[PDB]
């Protein structure tokens, strides 16, 4: 197209065009930061998530042994002037060594030693009578 | 999955942000448009965001790297949503029409010069219905064209 | 509205907590129980907890109670799945692998931030091998086992 009225045509439609991508430009840019806006809020809540189970599973792994070991205990417990007194000494060394776990965190394998203490001293109580 | 048009509208909202024109940013600029367009991104979690795509540990990141960094995995009424406040972002006042004066007030913002009758001739290019505003589907309009 | 056997573990675990025995423990302490009990609220949705049953100051909480939050909280649970989706966000490639650095700053840094200490225990258990490279899924499975 060389004549000077179609080369002004095309003058109109380049200023159309140009205008039709100024909008485009701070559109799309509007629209990056609403994607950006939101990236953030998606690794925040998913760190969060992370952050949650974590906080739990590091809790969880040192009571669940002590409340493990409680109960191994106090189902011990749950299972006249001589064989009273011998027995009844019994059931208040078993709610110490269950108030001795209620009172200071301590392993596995130290609640176990003491509660085969208790029931090996107690199995002998309770053989006898 | 991005259509070759909209990374090619996607290169252009980027030299927004890449004024400069090396090609590459920092989290510098991508605070300052965003903050531009009245967001509030704390340093914590743009450093963060360039992490995920700065391969290079450069601390400057470059447009795929741009665009990979705008992605996740979106819901269904996701895409829209964006859409929409991307409106909400011209349309500031809420009232669902975008105006002349809130036009200007987004590109003063992001620096663009212009004068009043430029501004006007905007407004005009786009308002299809022949109101002098710009509602939600003519903005949709325009950005697809 | 929960099971003989459930109310009965649980009081098992209340019970640790409670010395002496007024079915009573500190609200610091519901988070303690819920979690041995294998739940996972956030640190937001403790505080509400808190300050929706410590109106009156005192910080107790008795058996009752916690049971009324030990059902609410049940019925809004992250799967496995969930929790594996969300570590999936920071594996920049895909692995099935992150590496320990990226965790501890993640972290220290965003969301609700972990200390570097309790860090330190997790990277302690998931980076046995000492590579610097955490296989999250196994470490979920873990953790939700
Ligand atoms: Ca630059
Ligand atoms: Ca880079
Ligand atoms: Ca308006
Ligand atoms: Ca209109
Ligand atoms: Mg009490
Ligand atoms: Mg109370
Ligand atoms: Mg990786
Ligand atoms: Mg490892």
């Amino acid at each position: 197209k060389s004549d000077p009225d179609h080369l002004a045509e095309l003058v109109k439609r380049v200023n159309h065009w140009l205008i039709c991508s100024r909008w485009k430009k701070v559109q799309w840019c509007s629209l990056s930061v609403i994607k950006l806006k939101n990236k953030i809020k998606y690794r925040a809540e998913a760190c969060i998530k992370m952050q949650k189970t974590i906080r739990m599973w590091l809790c969880k792994r040192r009571h669940k042994p002590r409340i493990d070991g409680l109960v191994k205990v106090g189902t011990l417990k749950k299972r006249k002037q001589e064989m009273s007194k011998q027995v009844k000494d019994l059931e208040i060394s078993i709610d110490a060594l269950m108030a001795k776990i209620k009172s200071t965190m301590m392993t596995r394998e130290q609640i176990q030693k003491e509660y085969d203490a208790l029931v090996k001293s107690s199995a002998v109580l309770l053989s006898a009578l | 999955q991005l259509t070759e048009e909209q990374i090619a509208e996607f290169k252009e909202a980027f030299s927004l942000f890449d004024k400069d024109g090396d090609g590459t940013i920092t989290t510098k600029e991508l605070g300052t448009v965003m903050r531009s367009l009245g967001q509030n991104p704390t340093e914590a979690e743009l450093q963060d965001m360039i992490n995920e795509v700065d391969a290079d540990g450069n601390g400057t990141i470059d447009f795929p790297e741009f665009l990979t960094m705008m992605a996740r995995k979106m819901k269904d009424t996701d895409s829209e949503e964006e859409i929409r406040e991307a409106f909400r972002v011209f349309d500031k006042d809420g009232n669902g029409f975008i105006s002349a004066a809130e036009l200007r007030h987004v590109m003063t913002n992001l620096g663009e010069k212009l004068t009043d009758e430029e501004v006007d001739e905007m407004i005009r290019e786009a308002d299809i219905d022949g109101d002098g505003q710009v509602n939600y589907e003519e903005f949709v309009t325009m950005m697809t064209s």
